[PDB]
Order: structure tokens, then C-alpha cells, then sequence
């Protein structure tokens, strides 16, 4: 067993090792270990993903036009915002500029993302480790209808209909046949919601699924289907026509009708349920504010989102800010350069990928994806890993880092980034938001912090929406119709060498497409992904990423039951398909 | 009254084909899963992790060793001794073969499963496989789409549940109920296709009379799916309704059968 | 003036006459005219149909197959019952049996229709009659949301939604913009809802508003839109394809599925919203428990509907039960036969028609339709009516009478037939609303009975609806999957002379389409239905019909504001182009 | 802000326009009368009767002269020096020419008002005539169908409110957005009807696989509407769809043109 230390912390491999694979309530496939020391405190945190595809390698030799294509399939999940960062990657290496109404309608297209990926995050995928669903059998309906009536003015909320809804999983469990509730965490003393809490939210989680479906409606509109909507370089396909003959034929009054409809609904699930639901979780769970801080408290990063200004991707026009902290500093925001070789680099030499010289990181336009499965010993073989070798190669995930940062990235470290450029709107919500809970700015940086953050996000996306519909509609009210520039669609209008970088934020945080154009083909197509950074593998300093910082410290109850460790991870909606790529 | 047990193993994948499930309109998957099926193993929603989500995968097949349903999502990779996806330390091949063993019938949702899907694209660096390739005894439904239609899916499960048997399906596996016809032999551009009335850029003037797309790289003549019949999101559109030529993502190969916008 | 004797009436003209013109609230164009005394009492009733178009005129020399599409369009409220007594007569005359599923699919189309049409008319057509919607304004959203708690299981009864919908009114009228509002009779003293129920029953009449549109869309599936669905002679055009290529072709498992969702849906909104309002009516309102009893205490007409066993339309098949009642003897259910030259006769001394002898009757067979504007001497012109004189003609509606009785039909009168049939299902949900209510079997003869009627039949019907989607799946399972007859499609198949009858009950009641076939094409059409009987003038002996007698000795509070009379006049849910077509 | 007044009148009609009205899935009915227009005057849903509503009638056309739509449903008869439509003792036509003269603009729902409907069809016994033939002084909208989809009226309602202009027209007075193009030039079954694949008797093998139903006498070909492409009810259905030919229910004249179900 060695120790070091580095961020702050004592990476220490003594004691106890558990390990928890798979990890479930994620997209696709992740390994955790950690060590324990005799008082049950995490001293060593190990993340892997355990999942490879290849992506980069496939797109080399394709059409630059068919790219958002393929790589819309790195994730089904947070569906089309790799499709976004493509065609912006194209159109940047091009010189392609579209119309104002087909960047308004991609600008809904990720509106309509957030909100959908956040709800269901926060229901399907992380409200488990928070609501002991076992634990509702025991509500009081007339309790339960009196706790949500004082949360909120959602209309559902009759002691009949949690009644009801008890009685269904009453049924449900009756018979032995407890599906996804089968052998949890239930009964665990980290859970704290009283019964009727748990039933509210057990309640709001099949509202939530049925709910979400209705949401990505918008995605069908302009982009035919959800999940994995279409698109274009030069902007997007759905061509409008309000007051012509053919009209049938296109995005049309009643397709922006339909439009409206989802908006307001959208809204008004996320302002009603989600919000109310995320403050109580909070209420009921104010420990979580001290938590799971890892590197939300030292090294941030967003490289912003949502250009409100077409074709400008520059700071006045990002809805969304951008910018980078380091060492703690958050009174100096940083401006990032995805073009600058000295910004984000990545490393591999604890990555199962050759590169030339595995001590150095390379920019994504230097980028290689030449995987190379090599654990060591893991106490097993090569095809049974029983305990990774985290002082060699023990992740399919790259390790990116910022000047040689390791960052968060996602909801909080957004949040954080916006308050401290002193953006009005966020300021004020987040300070109302921590008054509500009487817990201290400092509470934001925390697994709690990043749920509420995430719930917040959801709102402001859902305001976004009907804002970007409302401009959509002024332009079609001034006759401004078009959705796509043609001018360079045609390989021999384009440079014969040229490259660029698309880039947004996606649900999970700042993602990346760096692609090189060579001869009318992709000659470079490099991705760096919201999960890549945050469930990195360390680097060459032996600095740990934000996943494996956030674990460390931390306290568990019953080492065999790996509730805190899944309510941190999940807490980062890990997206591991995307990780890897 | 029990449920059908189902487990739902996932590989290599984006998870595109359990999302599009949830979208389900009519059953919802609300209702698929508390009333119609018993959704035991399936690591995008279930409860347990770990060693208390291999616990209940062991369980749940040895209890109802020869009762299960086996829905895949994904597909092994046979590169690296299967280590480019791995499950509680091991390939997940070999998970794949341990729960295909204790199944009654094989459901292969999306193009990973039937065909291989975009990891399977040149040059297919992870060697992805579908999984008919690998279980070669035991009856298998392919039911392909980059992902599936929602209420197609869900539609399959009912049948399943309503009339205790599996689909009929074509020589390759897929259900005739939604895969016996191509796109374009239900597309309602047709006409337009007939009368050699063509989008030939974007954004031009046939394009806002919603002109028929071929021109454009519609892979519609050769792509069976029910995408312009039954439709997609609760019937609100498909890929050509919106104006995009459809890709082909239900066909084995697609994605490199040129470009989506050539001939 | 004139004074005489009928049912126990005295028909006295004397004294102040009323005019009600046009009646709102109803679907087509009625007047209604009264004389009251000088204690506000009405002692004479006058109900006119004021619309004519001439249907059977129309139909004759037209193909037997398009009859139903022509017919359909007699009423876009009823839309499909005239469709389906159209094939009925036609497969009647001709000799035509259709497969099972067929029938059993037009069953669902038959109770779909009173669901939908049931619902509709509850809040939209007569809800306003008994709910103060301007009195919403003061309740308080809490008292609110405790009544509707009090009540039902439906979710939706949260303070805040209460809250929303008051302010969501308080808004729409804050412009002095009022609107269906304008000019209403809010604060009549007949107004006996406190403020909790009529918020209550105001933000139901907006639920209603929006979920009607959800029942029809098992219309949609099987008879391709609503309203106005399509049918075949020979069973219907929606053929099935469950399991073969093609079924995308078809209706197929998907499509079955949309209707179970919507089936399961349409009974909660029922049995959770109407049901509980219509018991609410009754409990604030139990003196109109006694009023407008009309002929219901005396003569009540059913022909019976859905047959069970597919091309059967006696006793042992039809589920809702058919009868006839005389004399006010509910111990003797009479049975009825619709070709009986001595049974359904129609009357038109008192209606603008042509007979060669208006003192007698013509059974439907030897019906004549040969319109006679002749309004004789009304106070005022023939182009300008004061006042119409019912001593002689004053109608566009034909006065049907059955056996020479006049009856009342609709849901009060299937209800009573059943009960007294001794159906059990009727027998129980009767025996337990007017328990619940403390009132009387006989309190359903009234106005306030033909609503509770009304509501009971709308979940009597939604219970059908699963019963025969279950029949048809069975059927699916078995292989049995035809939905048409076509060896008597040609007509060169047809006999040469024939002549058929179908019937129903509608939503108003029974409904009936006399046809006679000669050399391929219809020579005689003839149409008897719902409104027809209830809203008929008089006949040679003075009977009056079902509107006038439940208008007889009403007391009005004030005689310029007609709000008795419109609660009498909606509470049998008037079809004034039905009732004339 | 003020919303926009309508006045809505029934002439000899069977309510379907007014029905399909309130069918809207997007907005919601409910939502374009609180917050869209201001319906002042409706025979079907209006709290006041008798003489409340000839108040209602004159004090809205009245205060609001010259600013006011006037939404028409059904058709005046000219027999019977019009009694055949009697309102407040005097013939429809009156009602209908006093309502025209301080409309802004007319929009004639449904074929009744549009060219007749069923009640105009031969003999035609009221001699019921379209309003564009009473009321030749002002700009008539005309919205056919039997009746017209509920989307269409409320998106053609809710072009009127956002844009403040009216919809272009074709010469027949025919909305261009939803009336442009004909049933069959957006219709699914075309590929059938390209290939000589025709339903020749009901629930023939045909029928079951959704072959074209030309031969069973759809008459898609001559009509125009969005039914192929907008669909009904949320977009669930239409007529051809659910296997029934098209009557051809928004063309003039359409109960004459022979049987639905000859050529
Ligand atoms: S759009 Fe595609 S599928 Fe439709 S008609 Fe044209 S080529 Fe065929
Ligand atoms: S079904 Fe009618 S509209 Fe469709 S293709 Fe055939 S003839 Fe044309
Ligand atoms: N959000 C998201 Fe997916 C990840 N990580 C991307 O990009
Ligand atoms: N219900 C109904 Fe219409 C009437 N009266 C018919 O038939
Ligand atoms: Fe639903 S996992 Fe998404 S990539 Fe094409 S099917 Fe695969
Ligand atoms: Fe909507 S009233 Fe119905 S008949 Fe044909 S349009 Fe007329
Ligand atoms: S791209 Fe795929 S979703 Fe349907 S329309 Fe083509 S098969
Ligand atoms: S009958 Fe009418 S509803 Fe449409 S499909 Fe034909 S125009
Ligand atoms: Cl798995
Ligand atoms: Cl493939
Ligand atoms: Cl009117
Ligand atoms: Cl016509
Ligand atoms: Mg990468
Ligand atoms: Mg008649
Ligand atoms: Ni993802
Ligand atoms: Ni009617």
C-alpha cells in the first residue's frame, strides 16, 4: 500500500477495498473501487470506465456532411447535443454562418435536451439513492397530501390520489416480483425523508416518467424523432412555411402550435414538481451540503452555450457563460481557448491507449485514439479484473485537464461560473435558493449542491425555451422564413485543408468536437466529453479527477452498501458512453 | 396474478433504444412495468448496484431458469478478449452467454443487437458483433432502428404478453408487423417521388412543400420500418416529415452504404 | 284563450305569454313559448323546432351503401349513431349479417359517442344551469380544494390549482370581456351551489373542456375522424392486421393499444370528475328531484341498443335493455316492434307537413315528408312571429307517438326500463345514488334525475367500452379477424324489392331508420329520432309531448330570466337538427 | 390586452364545425377562448338564452362594429322566404346579414357555409345556399371539410391573432396553408396507387396490408385538405387511414359526384 498526496487530499490504498460493478443508474458501463480505513472513511477513490467504442477512429475517411450522424450515437442520452457540437465543428472549419432561425431552432433543440435529461436524471436515475421507495408503504395519504400542498400548488395532490398511488405499489411488491426495487439500498440510515416525503416523491416519479415522454415532442417537430434527432451542416432540415400552399409539407402554424403546447407544459412540470421536489430532498438533507465537494471548491469549467447571436460564439452573445477557476480562486474567471495547445490537453498513461510518450498531454488536435488494453495485475487475469491497478492503465476514459488542471464540469460548476462573472439572474436564484435552506453559499459545492443545481438548470432551460420560440416567431411574423445556407454544401466550395472546433454545454457539461477536413474527408475527428473530465483517470502528477476527489473523505455507513459512493456518482449524472466515445 | 420476468442486458451501446422505450405513449412504460411485465435486471433504472446488482441477476435467472425474456441492447465486442466492455470485472460476453442460456426467447432491440449499429462501422475497431452471431440456441427477435420506434417496442412487448408467443417474423428476424414494408411503400411524399418532384437543396422551394427527399439521399426504397406509418413520438413525425431523407438506421450496414446524402 | 285536459294536465293559454328564441346551449334552433299565471306558474308550454333540411328528401334515389354518409350528417353532436342505424336498416333490408368483430367495433364506436356526448353535455351544455360560474369568483381555494377531497379520489384538487383557475377566471372577466359569461343569470336565487362547489364545478368544466377530445379518438382509430366517422354496409372499413406484413397497413397491436389508453382514461375522468358532480347537483338541488317529471311518471319509450351477439337484436342480446311503459305502469314493460304499422306512428296536425290526413298517424313505412311552412294565425307575420299559435301548426318537428301514447325517451326513460326489467347492474347503481341522495325511486323522475340518469349512463357505458375492446382481443387471439361481409356488396346481389329497419338508442334515446330498397336504389328513407319525440307538438287529441309536460307547472322566480325552462329544456339534452333533419 | 372578438352564428347546419372546434389539441380550445379571442356570441356554449342573448348579440355587434370576426356555421335557406332557419321568429338570413355588415372579416366554417353540404345536395329541398352567394360585400374565408380538422381552425384562428392579417387564399377563397395541395398528393397509400396495388373488396388481402383504395372509390384525387398530412385528432388518424376512401368532404357539389364508392 503507498499514500501521496495531491489536491489537498491523502491518496492512501491501506485498508479495506470494495468495489462496486456495475454501477447502475447511469448510462452505459462504469467501474468504482475505493480503499476504507478503519473508521469506514473513503482514503482512495478509483474510477473506470468499462466500455470502449471507437468513435474517432470511425468518423476518419467520412463525409464532413454525415458526421453529426454518427456521432450523435456516442449517446442516446443526452441525444443531439453531439450532433450540435458537430455541425458547429464543421461549420467552423468550413466558414459556414446559418440563419437566425435555424440557430434559434438548435438553440430549442438543447433547451428541449436539458429539460428532458434533467427531469429524468433527477427522477429515474438519482432519486433512488434519496427516496426510500419501500419506505412510502408506510405513509399517511392525508399527511402525504397536506406535505405536498404545503410545497406546492401542483394540482395533484388529493389524499385519494396518494391512496391510489400507494396502493399500486402496494400490488406491485404484494407478490414477490419487486423489478427495480429488488435487493436495494431500502431501510439504510442515510435515508431521511419521512414517509410521507417518500410517497410525494414516489408519486412524482411515475409523474416524471410518464411526463418526460411528451417533452422531447419538440424534437420530433424540427428533428423528425427522439431519441437522435436529424440535422445539417448549415443549419437544420425542417423548412417553414405559415401562409403558402404546401404549407402541409413543412414546419407550419400547427406544428408551431404544438410547439407552444409542450413549452408551457414543460415549464410548468419543472417549476411545480422538479423544483419543489429538489428544495425538499435538500430540506431533509442539509449533511449532503458538506458532502461530495471534490473540485467544485478548487477547479471549475464551462466553455459556455446557447450563441443568442447567430453565428457568434463570443461571450456577449453565450447565454450560457464560460470561463475557467483554478486553486480556489473564483474572484479571477478565466477565458478558455479550445484552439490553444497550452489549454485542454489529455493524458493516457492511466488510460488504456498508446501514445508516443504517455508522460505529456496532447491538445485534441493532436489527438490520438490507438486503444491499447493493458491493466497489469489486477489480482485476476487480463479478462477478470478483481482490483484495478490505479497506479498504472485502469480506465477506457482519457484524462483531460485544463493548463494542467484536473476540473469539474456540468451543472455546478456552471452555476458557480455564472455567479461569480456576476451574472444577475443567477446570483439571485442561487442566493434565494441557499436562504430557503438556510445553508451558506459554500453549501452549493457538495453532492447536494450539484442536484439542486441540476433542478435549477431545468427551470432556466424551460424559460429559454419559450424565449427562444418567442424570437423564433418574431422572425417569421418579419418574413425572415430561411432554416439552412447551401452556399458551401458542395465539397468544391470547401478549403481543401481546414479544421475547427464545435463546442456547447451539454446536460452533463462542456463538451468538445475538434475535426481536421482534408480533401472533401474527415482527417481528425477528436471528442472531449463532459464525463471525460469528470471521471478521469489521474495524469502524470498522479492528480485525481473530479469523480474520484468528490469520493474521497467520505464516510460510509455500511461498507457493503454503497449508498453514498452511488449518491456522489449519480449526483454527476455519469454518461459513460459519452466518457469513452 | 404474476408477471412476465424480463432481464435487460445492455453492451456496447448509447442506451438510445431503453430511452425510446420510456417514451412509450400507449402502453406507457409506467404500465409496461408495474402492470404487464416484471422488468427484474436492468442496469439504467434499477435500485441495486454492485455486488447487490449481481446478486439479483444470479437469482432472477436461476429462479426462473427457462421463463425469462432476454432483451439486449448494445453487443459484445470481440476484440481484446471482450475487455472492450466489461461487467463486474469480466467481458460482457460472458453475461451475455449466462443470461441467454436461462432464456425462453431473445429480444435484440435496435441496430447494436440485430446488426452491429455504429460501433460496427468501418473499420470497426472494438470487433462488435451482434448478438445472433454469438447465441446461436435460442429464438431470436431483431427488432432494428437506430433506436426503434417507442410504441413499436411497447407494441411488441404487449403481443408477447396478450397472446403468449412470439411475433412472426421475415427471414432475417424482424416482426412482419412492422418491419413487412419499406418506408417508401407508406411514405406520404410519395407522390412527389412519382412525379420526379425533388428538394434539390436545402431550404429551396420544394423543400417548404415538402418535396419528396431521394434527391437528397432518402434511403427510404431500401429501409424497412413502420416510421411513415405508425410514426415516431406519440405519431408527431419521422425523419422525412421533418425534412431529413431517412438514413436507413433499421438496415444492416447502413452506415456504410455511402453517404447519407448520396445516391 | 282556451283551456283543456291532457295526461292530467290543464293546458290553459291564458295570461302572460313567454318567448324563448333562440335556446342556447342545445346543438340546432328551437323556440320555446309558455303562458304563466299570475302565481309565475306556467300552465301552457309551446316547443318548436325552428330548423328544417330535409334528409329524407335528400336520400331518396340515392345508392343504399353512401346512405349512412348522407344520414351522419343529420347531427354532428350524435355524430355516428345516424351512421349506425343507417348500415343496421340497410343490412336489415337487404339481408346482410356482419362479422363479429364488426359488430363488436361498433359497439365501441356507439359507446364511445355516449361517453364523449354524455360528458359534453354535462359541463358545456347544461352545467351552467346549476353552477354560478361568476360565483367561482368568492369562493375560497382552500374550502375548495376540501370539498373536492370530501368527494373523490381525483387527483386534481390541490389549494393552488383551485387558487389558479379562480385567477385564471377573475383574469378572463377583469377586461369586461365575459364573453359565453355575458349577460347570464348568475345570482338567480335557483342558484344553490355555495362558492366551493361552483369553483369546484367550474374548473371541471375546463377539465371536461380539454378531455373530451381525448375520448374520440377511438373514433379516430376505427372510423378514421371525429366527428363524422366513416362505416361500411357490411361491418366497418378498419381491417385488422395484428401479425402479418403489412399490419402498418392496418389496425395492428399499436393502434389497439391507443384505444385501451384512451378507454382506461375516459372511465376515471368519469367516474372521478362527472360522477361525483352530478351527485354534488343533486345534493344542493334536491327539490328539482320534483320538478319537471313530465311524462316520465307515465310513459317511457326504449328501443334497446348494443347488441351482444353480432346481427341479433332481440331481447337475450341487446345490453341495453328495449320496452315500452303506458299508463304510468312500471309492473308492464311492453315489448315493441318496430314494423308494427300499429305502434311508431308520426303526427303532423301540429307540425309544418303535408298529410292526405293530418287526423291520423303514418307509421315510418308509409312516412311522408312534404314540408308546409304554414304558420297560420301567430301574433305577428309568417316572416316575423310574436307569437305561435299552437292550436294549429308550429313546428318543423313531426309528433311521434307509440300504440297513440305520447312518451318520453333518453337516459331517463332507459333507466326506468331497465330498472323495472329488473336488470341487475341498473337496479344496484339506481338503488345506490338515490340512497346516497336520501331521496326516493321516484325522485328520478324529474329533471334533476334525467342528469343523474345521464352521468350514471356515461359510466355505464365506459365499463362497456372495456368490456367489448376485451370481447374483440379474444376474438384477435382466436384468429378471428374479420371486420366485413361482402357477398351482398354489388347490388345486382340485392333483392329487387326490400325493406329494412334499424335502430338504437343515441345518447337523447331511441333512435330509428326506416328504409325501403326497390331496383338498386333507396325509394323511401325515413327517419325517427330522439329529440324528434321529446321536443313534439301536439297530436289530434291534444297530447302533448315530453318538453311541454316537464314544462307544466314549473314556477318561475322571475319571469324575464327563463332559468326553470332551460334547466327543464337542457336536462334532455336537446338535438334540434336531429329532431328535424 | 384586449382579445379579439368573435361572433359565431349558426345557420342550418349539424354542429360538426363547432365540435371539431373544441376537439384542438394545440391550443386547446379552452385556452383560445380565455386567452386568444373573445367568443361574445355562440348558440352552443352561451350562458344566456331568449332575449339575454339577443342582448349579447346586438351589444356586441353594436359596440364592436367594424372590429369584430364573424365566424359562420352552416347556410341560409332561401325557401320558404327562409323560415326553413327561424331565429328569434324572423328568418336566419336577417340575423346573418346584420351580423356580415359590421364584421371585419367572415370565416365560413365547414362546407355547409362554404358551398352548401349535405342539406344543398340535390334535390335540395330548402334551397339552402353557400353565405358567399348572400354575402357579396366583405372578405369571406372559406374553411371546408365536413367538417374541417381541429387543428386547422384553431391554427388558422391563431395565424389570425399572432400575425393580425388573414391567411392567403387560393381563388376559391381556400386558405394556402392547409388547402394548397390535394388529399392524394400527400397521401401514405400512394406508393400502392403508383404500383397498381388497389383494395378491391373490403377486408380483402389488400385491405389488410393498406393498399390504395381508388377502386373503392376514394376520391383523394379532386380534394383538397391536409387530412394526408395534419390528420385528425391529434394526428391519430384519417379517413383513408382507417380504410375508408375520402368522400371528398371539402369539395363544392361533393354529395352529387356520384357514389363514394364509384369512380
Ligand atoms: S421521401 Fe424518401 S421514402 Fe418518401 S417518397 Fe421520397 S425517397 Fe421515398
Ligand atoms: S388512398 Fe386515395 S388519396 Fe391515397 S393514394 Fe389511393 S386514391 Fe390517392
Ligand atoms: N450531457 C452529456 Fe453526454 C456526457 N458526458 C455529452 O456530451
Ligand atoms: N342522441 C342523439 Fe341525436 C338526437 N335526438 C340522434 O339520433
Ligand atoms: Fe439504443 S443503443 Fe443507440 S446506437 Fe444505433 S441502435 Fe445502438
Ligand atoms: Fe359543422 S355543420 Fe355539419 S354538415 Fe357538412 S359542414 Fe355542415
Ligand atoms: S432513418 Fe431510421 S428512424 Fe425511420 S425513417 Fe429511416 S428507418
Ligand atoms: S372525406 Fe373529408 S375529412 Fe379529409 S380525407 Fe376526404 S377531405
Ligand atoms: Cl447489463
Ligand atoms: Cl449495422
Ligand atoms: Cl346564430
Ligand atoms: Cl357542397
Ligand atoms: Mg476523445
Ligand atoms: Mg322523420
Ligand atoms: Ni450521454
Ligand atoms: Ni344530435
Amino acid at each position: 500500500s503507498t499514500q501521496y498526496e495531491t489536491q489537498g487530499y491523502t491518496i492512501n490504498n491501506a485498508g479495506r477495498r470494495l468495489v462496486v460493478d456495475p454501477i447502475t443508474r447511469i448510462e452505459g458501463h462504469m467501474r468504482c473501487e475505493v480503499n476504507i480505513n478503519d473508521q469506514n472513511v473513503i482514503t482512495n477513490a478509483v474510477s473506470c470506465g468499462t466500455m470502449f467504442r471507437g468513435l474517432e477512429i470511425i468518423l476518419q475517411g467520412r463525409d464532413p456532411r454525415d458526421a453529426w450522424a454518427f456521432v450523435e450515437r456516442i449517446c442516446g442520452v443526452c441525444t443531439g447535443v453531439h450532433a450540435l457540437a458537430s455541425v458547429y465543428a464543421i461549420e467552423d472549419a468550413i466558414g459556414i454562418k446559418v440563419p437566425d432561425n435555424a440557430n434559434i431552432i438548435r438553440n430549442i433543440m438543447l433547451a428541449t435536451l436539458w429539460c428532458h435529461d434533467h427531469l429524468v436524471h433527477f427522477y429515474q436515475l438519482a432519486g433512488m439513492d434519496w427516496i426510500d421507495v419501500l419506505d412510502a408503504l408506510k405513509a399517511d395519504p392525508r399527511k402525504t397530501s397536506e406535505l405536498a400542498q404545503s410545497l406546492s400548488s401542483w394540482p395533484k395532490s388529493s389524499p385519494g390520489y396518494f391512496f391510489d398511488v400507494q396502493n399500486r405499489l402496494k400490488k406491485f411488491v404484494e407478490g414477490g416480483q419487486l423489478g427495480i426495487f429488488r435487493n436495494g439500498y431500502w431501510g439504510h440510515p442515510q435515508y431521511k425523508l419521512p414517509p410521507e416525503a417518500n410517497l410525494m416523491g414516489f408519486a412524482h416519479y411515475l409523474e416524471a416518467l410518464d411526463f418526460q415522454r411528451e417533452i422531447v415532442k419538440i424534437h420530433a417537430v424540427f428533428g423528425g424523432k427522439n431519441p437522435h434527432p436529424n440535422w445539417i451542416v448549415g443549419g437544420m432540415p425542417c423548412a417553414i412555411n405559415i401562409d403558402e400552399s404546401g404549407a402541409v409539407g413543412a414546419v407550419n402554424m400547427e406544428r408551431l402550435n404544438l410547439v407552444q403546447s409542450i413549452i408551457t407544459r414543460t415549464a410548468d412540470f419543472i417549476n411545480n414538481v422538479m423544483i419543489p421536489d429538489a428544495l425538499a430532498i435538500g430540506q431533509f438533507n442539509k449533511p449532503w451540503s458538506e458532502i461530495g465537494t471534490g473540485l467544485s471548491d478548487k477547479c471549475v469549467l464551462s466553455y459556455g452555450a446557447f450563441p443568442d447571436i447567430a453565428n457568434d460564439f463570443g461571450e456577449k452573445s453565450l447565454l450560457m457563460p464560460g470561463g475557467a477557476v483554478i486553486n480556489g480562486d473564483f474572484n479571477n474567471v478565466l477565458p478558455v481557448d479550445l484552439v490553444d495547445p497550452q489549454q485542454v490537453q489529455e493524458f493516457v498513461d492511466h488510460a488504456w491507449y498508446r501514445y508516443p510518450n504517455d508522460q505529456v498531454g496532447r491538445h485534441p488536435f493532436d489527438g490520438i485514439t490507438d486503444p491499447w488494453y493493458n491493466p497489469g495485475d489486477v489480482k485476476g487475469s487480463d479478462t477478470n479484473i478483481q482490483q484495478l491497478n490505479e497506479q498504472e492503465r485502469y480506465s477506457w476514459i482519457k484524462a483531460p485537464r485544463w493548463r494542467g488542471n484536473a476540473m469539474e464540469v456540468g451543472p455546478l460548476a456552471r452555476t458557480l461560473i455564472a455567479y461569480h462573472k456576476g451574472d444577475a439572474a443567477t446570483v439571485e436564484s442561487v442566493d434565494r435558493m441557499m436562504s430557503a435552506l438556510n445553508l451558506p453559499l459554500s453549501g452549493i459545492q457538495s453532492t447536494l449542491g450539484r442536484i439542486l443545481c441540476r433542478a435549477h438548470e431545468a427551470q432556466w432551460a424551460a424559460g429559454k425555451l419559450q424565449y427562444f420560440f418567442d424570437k423564433l416567431m418574431t422572425n417569421l411574423k418579419n418574413g425572415n422564413l430561411a432554416t439552412a445556407s447551401t452556399e458551401k454544401w458542395e465539397p468544391a466550395t470547401w478549403p481543401t485543408e481546414c479544421r475547427g472546433v464545435g463546442f456547447t454545454e451539454a446536460p452533463r457539461g462542456a463538451l468538445g468536437h475538434w475535426a481536421a477536413i482534408r480533401d472533401g474527408k474527415i482527417d481528425l475527428y477528436q471528442c472531449v466529453v463532459p464525463t471525460t473530465w469528470n471521471a478521469s483517470p489521474r495524469d502524470p502528477k498522479g492528480q485525481i479527477g473530479a469523480y474520484e476527489a468528490a469520493l474521497m473523505n467520505t464516510k460510509m455507513a455500511i461498507p457493503e452498501q454503497p449508498l453514498e459512493i452511488l449518491r456522489t456518482l449519480h449526483s454527476f449524472d455519469p454518461c459513460l458512453a459519452c466518457s469513452t466515445h | 396474478k404474476p408477471r412476465i420476468p424480463v432481464v435487460w442486458i445492455h453492451g456496447l451501446e448509447c442506451t438510445c433504444c431503453t430511452e425510446s422505450f420510456i417514451r412509450s405513449a400507449h402502453p406507457l412504460a409506467k404500465d409496461v412495468i408495474l402492470s404487464l411485465i416484471s422488468l427484474d435486471y436492468d442496469d439504467t433504472l434499477m435500485a441495486a448496484a454492485g455486488t447487490q446488482a449481481e446478486e439479483v441477476f444470479e437469482d432472477i435467472i436461476t429462479q426462473y431458469n427457462g421463463k425469462y425474456i432476454l432483451a439486449v441492447e448494445g453487443n459484445p465486442p470481440l476484440g481484446e478478449q471482450g475487455m472492450f466492455c466489461i461487467s463486474s470485472g469480466r467481458p460482457f460476453i460472458e453475461k451475455l452467454k449466462r443470461a441467454a442460456a436461462g432464456a425462453s426467447a431473445i429480444i435484440a432491440w435496435g441496430t447494436c443487437a440485430s446488426w452491429g449499429c455504429v460501433q460496427a462501422a468501418r473499420p470497426n475497431p472494438t470487433q462488435a458483433t451482434p448478438i445472433d452471431k454469438v447465441i446461436t440456441d435460442k429464438p431470436i427477435i431483431k427488432v432494428p432502428g437506430c433506436p426503434p420506434i417507442p410504441d413499436v417496442m411497447s407494441a411488441i412487448i404487449t403481443y408477447m404478453v396478450t397472446f403468449d408467443r412470439l411475433p412472426d417474423v421475415d427471414r432475417m428476424g424482424r416482426p412482419l408487423m412492422f418491419y413487412g414494408q419499406r418506408i417508401h411503400d407508406k411514405c406520404y411524399r410519395r407522390a412527389h417521388f412519382d412525379a420526379g418532384e425533388f428538394v434539390q437543396s436545402w431550404d429551396d422551394d420544394a423543400a417548404r412543400k415538402g418535396y419528396c427527399l431521394y434527391k437528397m439521399g432518402c434511403k427510404g426504397p431500401t429501409t424497412y420500418n413502420a416510421c411513415s406509418s405508425t410514426r415516431w413520438n406519440d405519431g408527431v413525425s419521422f425523419p422525412i416529415q421533418s425534412g431529413h431523407g431517412c438514413l436507413g438506421c433499421a438496415e444492416n450496414g447502413f452506415w456504410d452504404r455511402g453517404s447519407f446524402y448520396s445516391r
